[PDB]
RNA sequence: GAGGGAACCCACU
């Protein structure tokens, strides 16, 4: 993230305590949210 | 004795369980809150639980070998509690994906699509024996679809008839093209493939899968949102049993005759894996002779695998793309696909054209001996057959190293589901 | 002389029927 | 010992507490039948 | 100075079924004109649909306070 | 362990009425026969009957469970005419169907025999 | 039972076509499933993952 | 075991057949020929006759009890 | 009055089958009186097995239930014989059933095969078909080995037991050519005509007729030796016609109830 | 502290059964375990192993 | 070799002969890593590009690979391999005759088919395991056909009236055991006929059927709640107390055999057989040779069973549905292969790598016959005589009774026995126990509010206590 | 009462606490006699 | 509504899942009172703006008047308001939808109805409704690893995942061109 | 009108 010439908003990962590390309960929330999501979707899976 | 057969009002009788008893019904493993739904007991004279059809969805039961139990609750309170809160109308639409859980299945689903196409006509007698089985009819006979030169009506005005209140569902059935609503005829269907049910009369359509089945938008699901459980409970069992009825005057079968393509199609199918082989050839003489250019981020030999499982999955496409050009209207397989009953459009390709690559741990079959899959082949062979393509269908039958390998790849299944079941189970535990 | 390939079908299940006639199913018991 | 009494999935809790045998409950292999409603179900005269 | 739902909740229309229910079996008095039927749930029903049962519900808030709804105050939607 | 006898399906128990007919309230001139302990053989020839008849607008038969051994019989007919008169026509039609064609036999079979 | 023919064995009580190739212990069959084990006297080397060997030969 | 008294399918007598049967095979018919010589026109009755094990003659072999 | 005039063409009568075609009659009377064949036609067969020694390597159900699946001769004997249920004795009588007794014991070398021509009635109308071919086999009996039984053969039909169905096979057809497309052929000329087709060889299947009905029905009644196949077809025909005069009767006493 | 099951009832619900118990191996590896490779059917079991009958569940 | 081979019982050459002649040779794991494998001498006879033109062993045949219980599967080659798994799974629960001696044996459990059928389509590799002299299973007239929805998620519809014939009627044998044993001085357990005033705590039940040697006879009629072994432990005006041998519950029959013997330590030693007639039922397990298990859903008498032109009712009636998803085409193949071969009279091949047999030349020996080449044929409705409009499968497939009946397995539990330590439902329904209502289904009760129901299930239906 | 003898296939009478031995051949594994109680079966 | 839509979905899917719908009832009400689409309408466009902010102003899902009841009764309904707004609008009910004054008001009736039926009832279990609806599919369940495993390392909060990456995202003319990334 | 537990194995969904 503190490279030059890389997007320091968009720029993530999947690990998750790095992400709670470097920002935060909220945003490990999202992540969380996000990589759940992806393991259930990646199905074509739908839940709510 | 008499003397304590006698009755005071505040006795108990603990009477035998009866016609229209309350119970919990359940299936191991109880994995959501619809593996265990409350049923109405109804006696009948042999020594099983009889089930309802669309109910073996949300419970993933079949019938085996199945057991199931049943729980009778012993009090008032608990009565009411699953009567207004577990039964199962109540239980059609999950909170989990917002969709229903219990759909068509199977031979309703096969003759529901094969019911509502166009070329459906049913005599006098056939519609007054469908309008036996509606139980939500309201004793008028409809007008028919053509009146002369003989009364015909359609299946369409008898599902009109079972669709229940004044239901507006637009869905498409799956052979529905891509290109037809950008076309003329989008409002007029060539094929009867968009599905446009308006005042609770099916106008059009071919139902299937998509508009009968568990999916959200469906047919069901806008008979749940709008009717209520019970409407909706009587829109499944009518469904069924005037269903379940057209299907012994039409009846449905499975044959080796629709496993059979046409002679045609064989010589396709042949030039096809004939070609695809080499292909195979030629990337394994690039590769030898160190010709072969590694793409960015993988080594040589698994750019070597890429191409060749590329080669392998497009000839695997093409010769079951081929498979279902072939078959017909008539053709059986392609009346439980289509209908989205059972089976897909692989099972087809490996039923009538090639069964494909054998795989093990996301991999070609692996080199178990020195370099070699089987001692029945060189060193060193990366070719087709020696790494597990199948080349052959299910009704050509399997070479003994294609059916070695077959067994090693469907072994990989049934392990996976016997250790998968253990840790998504502990999964489950901790989450709840 | 050699087994020609229209009879090889009888001539391996004559031999595989003589392995079981000798030694059977739990001969390694 | 008092302790292989209380843990694990047959133990007290686990297997006496959380979950454990009930009276009026049946069990039996299920058949198919389309001519019963859904919310309905089949039920031996023994077991009833 | 009621704060919760003015609509009878799924699980307080089973409960309040239930109970109903079993106080007609145990012979409380009934509410409403029976047409002639026995079973205590269907009396206690329409019982519900005339809302006519005698009980209330305390729904208690996790503040730890609480509110008394009768069953004729709600609305069953459901 | 519970198999029924296999007289249950064509026995009438003690007290089990053979035919009951109820009017059908959802239209005018509808009956409903409840047929006891039998089966798509009387159905379906009295439907088939009953679909002869000009005056019945309606005639259709089920077997509600299979298990069971009942058939329900609807039949409406026009307002001049009656459900219960349809009924006792058809299966006087089919009587008399019966007498022809087992005379007929009667006389084929002799005059096969005679060469 | 060795040696009987088909007669023989007939005559006690046995049956013809029954393979043998198990006991009878306190008048129950019990049979031997066989067992498998690495082979003995032979040198075998793998790669120990997440250990402080990079490669290891047994025998 | 025994040959059954009828043909499980359409309940023709198959059950005095089966001595007949034995007799015409061992008279150098061919099976479908005694099948057909038998009056056995439906392939469920051919298949009562044709898929017959007769094991009762080894079940004859053992000394009764009674 | 809306009857039908059916005709009737038999073309084949030999003791074991009729060939027969009905015409200007209905399909449901056609299928009615095709499952009165199979079900509702009445004869005599063993139900009642009560077996004194049975040495045999077969146990008594087994002993039992293949006596009951042997036919015994019905013709004239059926009509005037009562139903059990309907009779006035207490448990068995002459008027309701006819009693068989088979006494055999094997003290020879070789292999005696009890048939049904062991099976000796109390009533010379009532016998095994097979003892007026070659005899049902039983059982099969060694040295040593005996079987007494007294057995008791009732009225009945297939409807309740298919021992008591008198039919081997009903073939059944109707519009040979597919006129009506009641069936409807993939590929027609993949189909085998059937054997009272009216078509040319060149020529796979009938034309479509739209006003047609299935009106002519073309039945092979096999009987199974209980009855002669003519009297298959004319208990049939009277037992239909019993049924629909019952029915007759109830209805017109619930008519007259209300 | 011993291998279990090395004896087994030999199973006479039919004749294949019987033939199938008296011909059966057993990988003495611990059916809690959730890896695959000891279950997998290896390329070397042609000839040897049924590539079919194998049980179905945790063995 | 192969000559000599033919006469092995009169040269008196045998496969040792075969060995001893360098013709075979057997080859292990670890020497087959070595070897170069022709899978057929068509291998060895081949032109300029043989793929290998050192060969150094051929296989005898392909189809020696599989083992005692994937031998029986006809046509295997064009299954799937789970399927194939399934069968070899099932083929040892598949009802037929066991052993030849079982009138000798008394053991716990026995199973005996009626009338049990060679295969129409079977295997050569079928010739040793003896399954054509002790075969499990009936080669039934399938017709695979939606027949009334009775047939739907792995169910056959069965024909009662070939039921009624014996179709698949098996036996089911139990043993029971028991013996006098002098546990002490002054413990004597005998066999003795008990009397109501002399013997403490009996069961309620009857005793007449008891002979007064303590044991039930032979041919004697029993159920669930009857006494067959009549035992008494002397009690150191009740002298003994009862401990009778009690049948087993819900398990009615007939006492079968009744043998009396000695021991080892020389006590009298009773063992009896009682028998059982199992008639198909609802609910009862069967499967073909494909992995195409499950149970009946209806049983139709055979004027409301689909017919053919000929008049023949299928025996059984599978779904459609079963087949696709599964791909088991070696059922079709089968019963395709079946129609042929009870038709020409013959038992078909159907050895799984066999290029002599194939699909089209079945179609075209069942075109001979008279038949669709495709097996399908014109049904008609039981029910209203109608021709079905489409045509259907059918022909004979072999299929097994498997050993799991309905009877053996339907339980039900109001109140009754109760466990020692927690006071809950026993276990099982061998001993009247209760299901368990375990922690998944708290979970989804939990989920559906049902706290009253929770409670009764978790308080009030197991174990109160105050 | 009367047992047969497995081996010899002759009756013998057996009375209570009395060793179950053949007199002739000395077997030990002995039978009941089928029962004279009379048990009725439907041929079905 | 339109640039809250955007901050709230920049990826521009409009696949939203919501408690009433709008569509369909529109629909309902065309069949029930026999909307001729070809017709004028009597429906005043300040109907449609009036009834749509008193149909708004009475689905509550915060109770209150103070002014962080007020909000969180805003944030709360904000997707259904914004879809309402947008699929409720003057034009649309006017040229497209063609509804009556009749089908106007039994459509906020409907709407009303239908909302209030979907608000989540006191007493449910939703915990144990969450972990039964992501164990259910579990069931059925670069070299990123996904599946069962995935689930295992996400609820189980590993500090050792067995394939960690990074998705970077570029900036600028360094996204653009391959050389300089 | 109802007196063992434990261990192991096989099997079922
Ligand atoms: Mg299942
Ligand atoms: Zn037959
Ligand atoms: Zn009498
Ligand atoms: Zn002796």
């Amino acid at each position: 993230l503190s490279e030059k010439d890389v997007d320091p908003v968009r720029t993530t990962s999947n690990d998750i305590v790095e992400i709670f590390t470097v920002l935060g309960i909220e945003a490990v929330r999202k992540a969380l949210e996000r990589e759940l999501y992806h393991v259930i979707s990646f199905d074509g899976s739908y839940v709510n | 004795k008499p003397s304590d057969l006698h009755l005071q009002t505040g006795y108990k009788v603990e009477r035998h369980m009866c016609d229209g008893d309350i119970v919990i019904f359940n299936r191991q493993p109880t994995l959501h809150k619809m593996s265990m739904m409350g049923h109405r007991v109804r006696i009948l004279p042999w020594s099983t639980f009889r089930l309802n059809l669309s109910v073996t969805t949300p419970y993933n039961a079949d019938f085996d070998g199945d057991e199931m139990n049943l729980h009778l609750p012993q009090s008032l309170e608990t009565r009411a509690e699953i009567q207004e809160l577990a039964m199962v109308p109540r239980m059609i639409v999950t909170p989990q994906s917002n969709r229903p859980v219990m759909g068509i299945v199977q031979d309703t689903l096969t003759a529901v699509r094969k019911f509502t196409k166009r070329d459906v006509f049913l005599e006098r007698g056939e519609v007054m024996n469908l309008l036996m089985f509606l139980s939500t009819w309201d004793g008028k006979v409809p007008q028919p679809a053509i009146l002369k030169p003989r009364p015909l009506w359609t299946g369409k005005q008898i599902f009109s008839l079972i669709i229940p209140g004044h239901i507006n569902c637009i869905r498409t059935h799956s052979t529905h093209p891509d290109d037809e609503d950008s076309g003329p005829y989008k409002h007029i269907s060539p094929g009867d493939t968009k599905v446009v049910v308006e005042n609770g009369e099916l106008i059009m359509g071919i139902l299937c899968k998509k508009s009968l089945g568990t999916s959200a938008g469906s047919l069901v699901h806008i008979s749940y949102l709008e009717m209520g459980h019970d409407i909706t409970r009587l829109f499944y069992s009518n469904i069924q049993t005037v269903i379940n009825n057209w299907l012994l005057i039409e009846g449905h079968t499975i044959g080796i005759g629709d496993s059979i393509a046409d002679s045609k199609t064989y010589q396709d199918i042949q030039n096809t894996i004939k070609k695809a082989k080499q292909d195979v050839i030629e990337v394994i003489e690039k590769a030898h002779n160190n010709e072969l250019e590694p793409t960015p981020g993988n080594t040589l030999r698994q750019t070597f695998e890429n191409q060749v499982n590329r080669i392998l999955n497009d000839a695997r496409d093409k010769t079951g793309s081929s498979a279902q050009k072939s078959l017909s209207e008539y053709n059986n397989f392609k009346s439980m696909v289509v209908s989205g009953a059972k089976g897909s459009k692989i099972n087809i390709s490996q039923v009538i054209a090639v069964v494909g690559q054998q795989n093990v741990e996301g991999k070609r079959i692996p080199f178990g001996f020195k370099h070699r899959t089987l001692p029945h082949f060189i060193k060193d062979d990366y070719g087709p057959e020696s790494r597990g393509f199948v080349e052959n269908s299910y009704l050509a039958g399997l070479t003994p190293t294609e059916f070695f390998f077959h067994a090693m790849g469907g072994r990989e299944g049934l392990i996976d589901t016997a250790v998968k079941t253990a840790e998504t189970g502990y999964i489950q535990r901790r989450l709840i | 002389d050699e087994i020609t390939p229209d009879l090889w079908q009888e001539a391996c299940w004559i031999v595989i029927s003589s392995y079981f006639d000798e030694k059977g199913l739990v001969r390694q018991q | 010992s008092l302790k292989q009494r209380l843990k694990g999935k047959e133990g007290r809790v686990r297997g006496n507490l959380m979950g454990k045998r009930v009276d009026f409950s049946a069990r039996t292999v299920i058949t198919p039948d389309p001519n019963l409603s859904i919310d309905q179900v089949g039920v031996p005269r023994s077991i009833a | 100075k009621r704060i919760t739902t003015p609509y009878m909740t799924k699980y307080e229309r089973a409960r309040v079924l239930g109970t109903r229910a079993l106080q007609i079996a145990m012979c409380a008095p009934v509410m409403v004109e029976l047409e002639g039927e026995t079973d205590p749930l269907l009396i206690a029903m329409k019982e519900l649909k005339a809302r006519k049962i005698p009980i209330i519900i305390r729904r208690y808030l996790p503040d730890g306070s609480y509110e008394d709804w009768g069953v004729d105050e709600l609305i069953i939607s459901d | 362990m519970n198999a029924p006898p296999a007289f249950e399906s064509f026995l009438l128990f003690e007290g089990e009425k053979k035919i009951t007919i109820n009017k059908d309230t959802k239209v005018p001139n509808a009956c409903l026969f409840t047929i006891n302990k039998e089966d798509h053989t009387l159905g379906n020839i009295i439907k088939s009957q009953l679909l002869k008849d000009p005056q019945v607008l309606f005639a259709g038969y089920k077997v509600p469970h299979p298990l069971e051994h009942k058939i329900i019989i609807r039949v409406q007919t026009t307002p001049d005419y009656s459900p219960q008169e349809a009924f006792t026509n058809a299966i006087t039609d089919l009587i008399s169907e019966l007498s022809l064609l087992e005379e007929r036999f009667r006389v084929a079979i002799k005059d096969k025999q005679e060469g | 039972l060795n040696g009987l023919t088909d007669r023989d064995l007939c005559e006690l009580n046995e049956c013809p076509l029954d393979p043998g190739g198990y006991f009878i212990i306190n008048g129950s069959e019990k049979v031997l499933i066989a067992q498998e084990k690495m082979a003995t006297n032979t040198v075998y080397v793998f790669a120990k993952k997440d250990s402080k060997y990079a490669y290891t030969g047994e025998c | 075991m025994i040959i059954p008294v009828r043909c499980f399918t359409c309940g023709k007598i198959v059950g005095n057949k089966w001595e007949a049967y034995l007799g015409l095979l061992q008279a150098e018919y061919t099976e479908g020929d005694a099948l057909d010589a038998l009056g056995l026109k439906r392939y469920c009755c051919r298949r009562m006759l044709l898929a017959h094990v007769d094991l009762i003659e080894k079940l004859l072999n053992y000394a009764p009890l009674e | 009055p809306y009857a039908n005039q059916p005709t009737v063409r038999i073309t084949e009568l030999t003791d074991e089958n009729v060939k027969f075609i009905i015409e200007n009659t209905d399909l449901a009377v056609a299928n009615s009186i095709r499952r009165v064949f199979i079900a509702e036609v009445p004869i005599i067969a063993i139900d009642w097995v009560q077996i004194d020694a049975n040495s045999s390597v077969l146990h008594d159900e087994f002993i039992a239930h293949r006596l009951g699946l042997i036919p015994l001769t019905s013709d004239d004997i059926v009509d005037k014989l009562q139903y059990s249920r309907d009779c006035t004795c207490e448990e068995f009588c002459p008027e309701c059933s006819v009693e068989f007794t088979l006494d055999v014991r094997c003290n020879e070398d070789q292999t005696r095969h009890v048939t049904s021509r062991d099976l000796i009635s109390n009533s010379p109308r009532v016998i095994p078909v097979t003892s007026r071919q070659d005899d049902i086999l039983i059982v099969k009996l060694r040295k040593g080995q005996e079987l007494r039984l007294r057995a008791y053969a009732k009225k009945g039909f297939g409807k309740e037991h298919a021992k008591w169905n008198p039919t081997a096979g009903v073939a059944f057809e109707y519009d040979p050519d597919n006129a009506l497309r009641h069936t409807v052929y993939p590929k027609p000329e993949e189909w085998p005509k059937s054997e009272y087709s009216e078509l040319d060889e060149d020529e796979s299947q009938a034309p479509y007729d739209p006003n047609g009905k299935p009106e002519r029905f073309y039945y092979n009644v096999e009987s199974c030796g209980s009855l002669r196949p003519e009297t298959i077809v004319l208990s049939a025909l009277s037992g239909l016609k019993k049924k629909l005069s019952d029915l007759q009767t109830q209805l017109s006493h619930e008519i007259q109830s209300d | 502290q011993a291998r279990a099951g090395v004896s087994q009832v030999l199973n006479r619900l039919t004749f294949a059964s019987t033939l199938s118990h008296l011909r059966r191996l057993n990988s003495p590896i611990g059916r809690d375990g959730k890896l695959a490779k000891p279950r997998q059917l290896h390329n070397t079991l042609w000839g040897m192993v049924c590539p079919a009958e194998t049980p179905e569940g945790h063995a | 070799h192969i000559d000599q081979l033919k006469e092995r019982e009169y040269n008196n050459y045998s496969w040792q002969d075969l060995v001893a002649s360098g013709v075979v040779e057997y080859i292990d794991t670890l020497e087959e890593e070595t070897v170069m494998l022709a899978m057929t001498p068509d291998d060895l006879q081949e032109k300029e590009v043989a793929y290998c033109s050192t060969y150094t062993h051929c296989e005898i045949h392909p189809s020696m690979i599989l083992g005692v219980c994937a031998s029986i599967i006809p046509f295997p080659d064009h299954n799937q391999s789970p399927r194939n798994t399934y069968q070899s799974a099932m083929g040892k629960q598949a009802m037929g005759v066991y052993i030849t001696n079982f009138h000798v044996r008394m053991d716990t459990l026995a199973h005996v088919l009626y009338y049990p059928q060679k295969p129409l389509v079977t295997t050569r590799s079928m010739e040793y395991l003896r399954f054509r002299e002790l075969p499990a299973g009936i080669n039934s007239i399938v017709a695979i056909a939606s027949y009334t929805g009775y047939n739907q998620e792995d169910s056959v519809i069965m024909n009662r009236s070939a039921v009624d014939r014996g179709f698949f009627r098996s036996v089911f044998y139990r043993s029971y055991k028991e013996q006098e044993s002098k546990k002490g001085f002054d413990q004597e357990e005998v066999f003795e006929k008990p009397t109501r005033e002399t013997c403490q705590g009996m069961r309620h039940a009857i005793y007449d059927k008891l002979d007064d040697d303590g044991l039930i006879a032979p041919g004697v009629r029993v159920s669930g709640d009857d006494v067959i072994i009549g035992k008494t432990v002397t009690l150191p005006r009740y002298t003994k107390r009862d401990c009778s041998t009690f049948l087993r519950t819900s398990e009615t029959g007939i006492v079968d055999q009744v043998m009396v013997t000695l021991n080892q330590e020389g006590y009298k030693f009773c063992k009896i057989r009682v028998r059982s007639v199992r008639i198909p039922q609802i609910g009862d397990k069967f499967a073909s040779r494909h992995g195409q298990k499950g149970t009946c859903g209806i049983q139709y008498r055979q004027e409301d069973m689909p017919f053919t032109c000929e008049g023949i009712t299928p025996d059984i009636i599978i779904n459609p549905h079963a087949i696709p998803s599964r791909m088991t085409i070696g059922h079709l193949i089968e019963c395709l292969q079946g129609k042929v071969s009870a038709n020409k009279g013959e038992i078909g091949d159907a050895t799984p790598f066999n290029d002599a047999v194939n699909v089209q030349k079945i179609s075209n020996l069942l075109s001979d016959y008279g038949y669709h080449l495709r097996g399908n044929e014109v049904l008609y409705n039981g029910f209203t005589g109608r021709k079905i409009t489409s045509q259907i499968f059918i022909g004979p497939t072999y299929y097994q009774r498997l050993k799991h009946m309905v009877d053996d397995k339907i339980h039900s539990r109001a109140r009754g026995p109760i466990q020692i330590l927690n006071r809950q439902p026993m276990e099982g329904r061998s001993r009247d126990g209760g299901l368990r209502f375990g922690e998944m289904e708290r979970d989804c009760q939990i989920a559906h509010g049902a706290a009253q129901f929770l409670r009764e299930r978790l308080f009030e239906a197991s174990d109160p206590y105050q | 009462m009367i047992y047969i003898c497995g081996e010899c296939h002759t009756e013998n009478e057996i009375k209570s606490r009395d060793p179950i031995r053949c007199r002739e051949c000395g077997y030990r594994i002995m039978y009941k006699k089928r029962t004279k109680r009379l048990v009725v079966f439907d041929a079905r | 509504d339109r640039e809250v839509l955007r901050v709230i979905f920049p990826t521009g899917d409009s696949k939203v899942v919501l408690p009433c719908n709008l569509l369909r009832m529109i629909w309902n009400a065309q069949k029930i009172f026999h909307i001729n689409p070809r017709l004028p309408s009597d429906l005043h466009p300040i109907k449609v703006v009036e009834g749509v902010k008193e149909l708004s102003k009475k689905l509550v899902i915060v109770n209150g008047d103070d002014p962080l009841s007020r909000q969180a009764q805003e944030n709360a309904t904000l997707l259904f308001n914004i879809h309402l707004r947008s699929t409720l609008c003057s034009r649309r009910m006017a040229e497209e939808f063609r509804l009556s004054g009749e089908a106007f008001d039994w459509l906020l009736g409907e709407i009303e109805s239908k909302f209030n039926q979907a608000i989540a009832h006191p007493g449910e279990m939703v915990g144990a409704l969450a972990a039964q609806s992501l164990g259910e599919p579990a069931t059925q369940m670069k070299n990123v690893t996904l599946g069962v495993p995935r689930l295992k390392e996400l609820i189980n909060i590993s500090k050792k995942p067995k394939t960690p990456s990074l998705t970077v995202f570029l900036l600028g003319q360094s996204a653009r061109d391959a050389e300089r990334a």
